[PDB]
């Protein structure tokens, strides 16, 4: 399709909307051109969603207590509110750890206060503070608590930062309020932030006048990785095969006490840059550490971030960088020759949240494919600005997505594979079209690293390639 | 690494040498981790009797519920409706969590919109989010109805549904004959199936509450069926098969099993089937109304008697041989329409694998939850197989219900060991089976955490799974499954048999050791 | 010893100590067992490939064989014909055997007669047994049909069937026009499918051959469908639902499923439903024959072909999704019926079910092994699926119907690491499990003596059953289930999937060392 | 019912038959009477079955291959002739042992020469001696094979005892040739007599001339106990506990070592009088070893035996013995406080093959039920002789019962309870009538001994007394 026709394509998409809906979308979708730098010139983004369209994003809770806080895996998490939101993401992210669940470890579980009437119409900071102590009788390993605020604890005017401080002192554990109200922003994106700084101002700090960690040259931290399916993993592995020490992950596999350690580090390699560029810049600020964003999607993406962190060392780091990139290449150039001519040509198109969906780009390339489109459920504009040069010219973009849009520039497009979350998932199946799920990796993974471009590459001719996509048209009709 | 030809996803790629050294170095070096030993001891201390009491005495915290909340029955309730969108007016999060609930439990689209109330609209409220949503959603999805309820911010807020959507029709942002009932569906008062129930009876008051002059009972002939808060597509299937077996003339009041289950034939469906709009306002010339989940349909009962007059019959939900057989004969004396023998067939064919079954099952003992009517209605159909309820638990459940329960048990040999558990959780549960252990658990998904938890303790303690309930997400398609009437019986019972009997298989695979009793007929 | 309370049965009583002690005397006191290190290097070298080119070497020795002897299926073929007693000639211990054996797979009464020939007829024949037997069965059990096949003794001895019972009726034993259609049915040919393919033939010739001249092919406009040898009663039921749902007249020929489902209402039917008499004497007139499962139906065929001259159409078994389809597409060009929209609909619901699970079924590997059309169907629906079928099994299969199947295997990239073996039995196929190990076994419950050897091996090594064939012995109530059509596709794609899962869960239920992976959603 | 009344149910239900059938059947049927010794002159046995009236018997290969010798555990059997016996019978009898499948031990293994046409015409002798080199290379631990005829080995004039000489002499191996033919004889009975024989011929006497075996004044064996469901071992358990040496149990767990020790012992226990007799009759004449008749059904009985067996020997042992009972006392004490007042006064009918029919009335009546019928398959009139004075007057006997005959009395007499085989059970389960399996225990047992009378107590109350049988009507029926 030619920059005019995609132009069409979102115009005649835009009539079935009254006007004032019309207007605001038109803003959110656009042709990319890769020349542009600053992407505000071309599309809008991180707004309010227009009510009633269907959107895919979440909410603020979603994006603290499912995304940053969840995977801590020795704090409890409490889920302060009515039972619903604790319940619907109890165990639907593959945040993977190591641990003894229940005893010294506590991810798959869902905390909650359970609100009831009588807590809405009184308030629920003495059953907060009762709440504490029940968790410190049956579950003595924990080594933290965090209070992750559902809609109507903003909204009744309860104030869990004095229980916090009162029980925190009490018990002699820390106690981290946090205030990701879901009614706060206009999606998981301000849940991010609201979590950061509630890391900043609870937990990040405790060690800051302790000087008994003995920390080298080599010493980093992984920010911004969440350990989907084991891919923080399948990261640090490298990082240290390429003499690096990985002192903490933020926060897939993650522990508070590696948070803790993180201000002793020498580089923080920030992966997501959306959701922890926050707390990076305060440890910029505060601590006068660096970070560097990083990719390790793909052997190119891979080989180039390797290679970019060594630079940063010395010769020592860079000889064991190269020695990493030969001991993979065999590897990898094997996964590439056994599915790029099985993937070769095919086009795909993606909705993810906040990174994936440029940062994916450059291991498709790698297998022969094509993004034709892609876009964000909740991303900023500093992030269109990281897309447009990853991004073909004349491919089409769109922010906050609405559900007819979606399917509307499926049905034109025709991509061979769709890459998305569940609740795209199964519309696009019953349209006949390959769909892999890149959130939660369609329970496969790592795709990180070069061990998970192998998987990577498997899943993507799996789905594309499988039999039964040949099969939706009965022969009588 | 990998091996092209052999690619290690997860499992078992952290197995590998390299990976198990590198986490056992993050750990020592950095996560000052408690000692294996204090973590083997805690471990122990949570199986047993004095960690079980304290358990029990919890009074604020609650941990892995077996419940959720109001929003989410609305929604599958409205599903139910034909063209009918669903729409919740409250903040956006909470529709992203229902539809990848349901999603993942039916592995279907599900369709469901926000109006995405924002903290402006805490402050001022969210009468724009609904003129501006409906007029949205009514003319991008194109709906022939939109049936609303409400999340906790909307319901603290105190947003008044009547006049939003009044006025909404009066500034023209719909039409004001488009149908929009409502209801208010606050997640802190009881449970989804409230929600359920709550919407239901909006959507029946709509269509029927100011247009009683004309209705006269019984005219059209008709037994309404209302099913409730149900996720087993067999059990509407089931249903419907059972009364045109009869030759009974029904109208099933909220019906999604074509909506969930729509063909992959290269178009996407937003809608199919359901109930219609007609059927509705037709409902209070039917004969009578049934409640097929009768406990979390209160309220919808009180609107039924209280303004269409039906004579709501005292039926239980139809699961198991009795129940079945009392619906049955209940729905012949509303309708004069005997049972059929095609019926009475299937009813003996029932009986017959109860006996065929009857040694394996006798006295085993179960551990199992859910919502109200499905759990007392498991309790009724393992008495009748003479299995021993031991663990009842209803996190949702209340007094007058477990009163009940109660009762049922204890008119039966085999519920002399059962206790039934109202508000507690899957956390107290894990402790029963610890200290009064039963042969299986049966229940959703998430009891698959207490089986690896008992499984931990020593394969000697492991209680397996039977995986019966809503929501099952790690398997796939038992959504299809029946659990009520002679059908659902059947495949209950089968189910229960074959789990039994694969554990006996696996206890006595031992070569020279328990292989003995391996045997080859069972 | 034994606790009152807490009564154990074989397992786990041996286990107690002083069990344990007897038999550990017993042993060493008079067995003169093998020590414990000769027993395991001997087991570990019955694992080896060395092994495996020995055990496939063997000319004369069968171990554990995975088909049964003829008679067995003629029994079976004449159970589905109306008030009709099976009555094998010759000894009384065949008999004993195939009913003992039909009871245990289908939980049923299964009834049958001998005339119980003894040492006598070893040098006189049989045919007082049978002059005597054929009065004594009509008078006693009353059927309207005797349906007659024979033993292994009968066949080398060299009984005249069609004298025998010619000369009963001459001297008044049955009467002359009483039906007593009859097969030879060596057991040392072919196996139990070739039985019931005789038994069918000689039914069908007893009822036709000498009245063809007033048949007209077409002239009852339906279609005859004989089934052959079918132990799952979801299968018969299942063609029968989708021709009545096109309005496609038919006569199923040979159909037992009301016999082998009678209700438990207090009273014994030795008889229920089945075909008609007036079916197969009116089925020359049928448009066409279609045959089920034409690899064991040669002989019907000819006769079908031959005598009615009916165009028999080359259908596959319609197993799986393709051949469904062609088996739907030519019943609607035989009977100018079109397929209807429920159907069209079932289908797509197959389909969106393996659009559903692809990704947990991609690549998996299976051994299995049945009857031939059972088994090439098996393979068919595995290829579409996307499984690798590896190693494929077929104990009473021929060099005609292996080529056939290398070929539906050489046209999928699927079926690149599959072999077809013939004339193989359990002992050749547990080489093969451990030497080219697959995911799963999809079989009988002979199998489950593989799975406990291979576990034997370690945990690592073990291949678990799928119970998918026949007999099923060590579960219950399989035999209701259904493997033809869109609706047993379904019924196989969730058994296969959800094994899968099963297995899965058991790998990584490990607490700290596995169950990073132990998903909540699947 | 009368004496008379029974008497008329008999002609009744005889008027069916056709004359010669009906002279027949009439005297295998009988009202017993308490008093009678000479069962002749009540009840005929041992006869052909009439054809065509469904008869429950089996044949001779059963009786050899199922009954007597498969169970031997470290030899292997060879079915020889067509496929069908030796899958129909593989792994249908639950005769229990502990070895090692497929290495040392092959009870449930189905080895056959699976005969064709070829086989039928030019002879099987050529590939049994082909057949038994691969048994020797693919399973080198046997201790011994046995070819068990099926019906056309004799029929076409093959020579196994031949093969078996030269092939035993060749590779230093016990083969035994076992002409158990299925047209032999009636029933399994005749295959008990061919069985024993070939024991006695071609295993029993190895050792006649080795006195290295170290013999004590306590040696007994255990004779016709197959083990179903472990009832050997339960019986094993308790003569060692009387302080004797059970040196062999024929054949149930049993090896071919433990056989050919048999001959040294002091004293020969017999539980299957039908089955074995013939080989205790052998081994006393030839070797001077008295046998006993024995019972473990039941403590009345057990007791009983155990006095009986112990007053054999010195007083040492029936010390032991009075010791034994007073352990067990408490024990089956309350089984029966337990389970008596749920089965008080329950009548039950029995047909079963040759030694069950008699040996758990006993078992029964100390639960307070009544068996009001019984019956045999294939047993003899020394058999029935033992069965009168065991049974209640003017209860039901049937010989070799068809199936007709078996449901019209069950009809009439209405029992609370049935305990007969296989394909029996679902009959009467359709009737509503409780059904035990009596051959194979419904997959359950032991039976035998005080540790098996509470698992029988507890079966039969978990059927009899089953929620199941109270639903069988519609209630709109
Ligand atoms: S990578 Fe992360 S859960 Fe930063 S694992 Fe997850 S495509 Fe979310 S809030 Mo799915 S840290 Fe990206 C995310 Fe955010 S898959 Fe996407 S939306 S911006
Ligand atoms: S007679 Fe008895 S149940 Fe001893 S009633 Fe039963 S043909 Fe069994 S263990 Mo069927 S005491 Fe014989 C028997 Fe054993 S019928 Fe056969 S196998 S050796
Ligand atoms: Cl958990
Ligand atoms: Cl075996
Ligand atoms: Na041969």
């Amino acid at each position: 399709m030619s920059r005019e026709e995609v132009e069409s394509l979102i115009q005649e998409v835009l009539e079935v909307y009254p006007e004032k809906a019309r207007k605001d979308r038109n803003k959110h979708l656009a042709v990319n051109d890769p020349a542009v730098t600053q992407s505000k010139k071309c599309i809008i983004s991180n707004k309010k969603s227009q009510p009633g369209l269907m959107t895919i994003r979440g909410c603020a809770y979603a994006g603290s207590k499912g995304v940053v806080w969840g995977p801590i895996k020795d704090m409890i998490h409490i889920s302060h509110g009515p039972v619903g939101c604790g319940q619907y993401s109890r165990a639907g992210r593959r945040n993977y750890y190591i641990g003894t669940t229940g005893v010294n470890a506590f991810v798959t579980m869902n905390f909650t206060s359970d609100f009831q009437e009588k807590d809405i119409v009184f308030g629920g900071d003495k059953k907060l503070a009762k709440l504490i102590d029940e968790v410190e009788t049956l579950f003595p390993l924990n080594k933290g608590i965090s209070v992750q605020s559902e809609c109507p604890i903003g909204l009744i005017g309860d104030d869990i930062e004095s229980v916090s401080k009162v029980k925190g002192a009490e018990l002699s554990k820390t106690i981290v309020p946090v205030r990701c109200e879901g009614f706060r922003g206009v999606s998981q994106s301000l849940g991010h932030h609201i979590a950061n700084d509630a890391v900043r101002d609870w937990v990040l700090g405790k060690r800051d006048e302790d000087t008994t960690f003995a920390s080298t040259p080599y010493d980093v931290a992984i920010i911004g990785d969440y350990n989907i399916g084991g891919d923080a993993w399948s990261s640090r592995i490298l990082l240290e095969e390429m003499g690096l020490r990985c002192v903490a992950q933020w926060s897939g596999d993650g522990s508070i006490s590696e948070i803790e350690l993180t201000p002793k580090v020498k580089l923080n390699l920030v992966h997501c840059y959306r959701s922890m560029n926050y707390i990076s810049r305060h440890m910029e600020e505060k601590y006068g550490i660096p970070w560097m964003e990083y990719n390790f999607f793909g052997p190119t993406k891979t080989i180039e971030s390797l290679r970019a962190i060594a630079a940063k060392f010395d010769e020592s780091i860079q000889k064991k960088c190269e020695e990493v990139i030969a001991k993979y290449k065999p590897e990898w150039e094997a996964v590439v020759a056994k599915y790029r001519p099985r993937l070769e040509g095919k086009r795909v198109m993606l909705y993810i949240g906040g990174l994936r969906p440029r940062h994916v780009i450059g291991a498709y390339e790698d297998l022969g494919m094509e993004v034709v489109g892609t876009g964000y459920e909740f991303a900023h504009n500093d992030d269109y600005d990281r897309t447009m040069k990853e991004m073909g010219d004349s491919t089409l973009l769109y922010d906050d997505v609405t559900g007819y849009e979606f399917e509307e520039f499926v049905k034109r497009i025709k991509p061979d594979l769709i890459g998305s979350g569940i609740k795209e998932k199964f519309i696009f199946q019953k349209m006949g079209i390959p769909f892999r799920q890149m959130h939660s990796w369609d329970y496969s993974g790592p795709y990180h690293g070069f061990d998970g471009f192998a998987i990577f590459a498997r899943d993507m001719d799996m789905t594309l390639n499988n039999p039964c996509w040949k099969k939706l048209q009965a022969p009588w009709e | 690494s990998q091996q092209v030809d052999k690619i290690k996803a997860s499992y078992p790629l952290f197995l590998d040498q390299d990976y198990k050294d590198m986490l056992a170095k993050k750990r020592d070096g950095f996560e000052e981790k408690y000692p294996q030993d204090k973590i083997d001891e805690v471990f122990q201390w949570t199986t047993t009797k004095e960690y079980q009491e304290l358990n029990f005495q919890r009074e604020a915290l609650t941990v892995n519920p077996a419940k959720a909340c109001q929003p989410l029955g609305a929604v599958l309730c409205a599903l139910g409706f034909e063209k009918t969108m669903p729409y919740v007016h409250g903040s956006q999060g909470c529709v992203a969590y229902f539809r990848s609930y349901f999603n993942r439990h039916f592995r279907e689209p599900v369709s469901c919109v926000s109006d995405s109330m924002t903290e402006d609209a805490a402050v001022f409220g969210g009468q724009q989010n609904m003129k501006d949503g409906l007029q949205n959603c009514k003319a991008t999805y194109k709906p022939d109805m939109i049936a609303v309820s409400t999340t906790c911010m909307a319901e603290v807020i105190g947003d008044d549904l009547n006049a939003f959507i009044n006025n909404s029709k009066k500034e023209g942002f719909i039409p004001d004959e488009f149908p929009v009932p409502f209801a208010h569906t606050p997640s802190f008062v009881g449970s989804h199936v409230t929600g359920w129930d709550n919407m239901f009876e909006g959507i029946a008051r709509y269509f029927t509450l100011k247009s009683m002059d004309d209705k006269v009972v019984g005219s059209n002939k008709k037994i309404n069926i209302v099913p409730g808060f149900e996720t087993y597509l067999g059990n509407f299937r089931v249903i419907k098969r059972m009364l045109s077996e009869m030759g009974v003339g029904y109208s099933l009041l909220s019906d999604p099993e074509e909506v969930l289950d729509t063909p992959a034939d290269g178009q996407f469906r937003m809608y199919a089937g359901g109930t219609t709009q007609e059927e509705m306002k037709d409902a209070p010339n039917a004969l009578n109304t049934v409640l097929l989940q009768p406990w979390h349909l209160e309220k919808t009962k009180k609107f039924v008697e209280g303004t269409w007059k039906h004579e709501v019959p005292k039926l239980n939900i139809p699961m198991g041989l009795d129940w079945t057989d009392e619906f049955l004969m209940k729905v012949s004396e509303i309708s004069g329409q005997p049972i059929p023998a095609s019926l009475t067939k299937e009813r003996g064919r029932l009986v017959g694998m109860m006996t065929g079954s009857h040694t394996w099952l006798h006295g085993k003992r179960f551990a199992l939850w859910g919502d109200p009517d499905f759990v007392m209605g498991l309790v009724k159909f393992l008495l009748e197989l003479g299995c021993e309820p031991v663990h009842i638990l209803c996190h949702n459940g209340n007094k007058r219900w477990k009163k009940a329960v109660d009762a049922i048990l204890a008119a039966s040999p085999y519920g002399k060991n059962a206790t039934v558990y109202i508000g507690k959780d899957l956390w107290h549960l894990r402790s029963l089976v610890f200290t009064d252990k039963p042969d299986f658990m049966i229940g959703n998904s998430y009891g698959k955490f207490i089986q690896r938890d008992t499984l931990h303790k020593g394969k000697e303690f492991e209680v397996p799974l039977i995986r019966i309930g809503f929501p099952i997400f790690d398997r796939h398609h038992l959504h299809r499954s029946t659990t009520l009437g002679y059908e659902g019986a059947m495949q209950i019972l089968t189910t229960l048999v074959n789990s039994i009997l694969e554990r006996l298989d696996e206890e006595t695979r031992g070569m020279q050791a328990t292989d003995y009793n391996h045997d080859l007929v069972r």
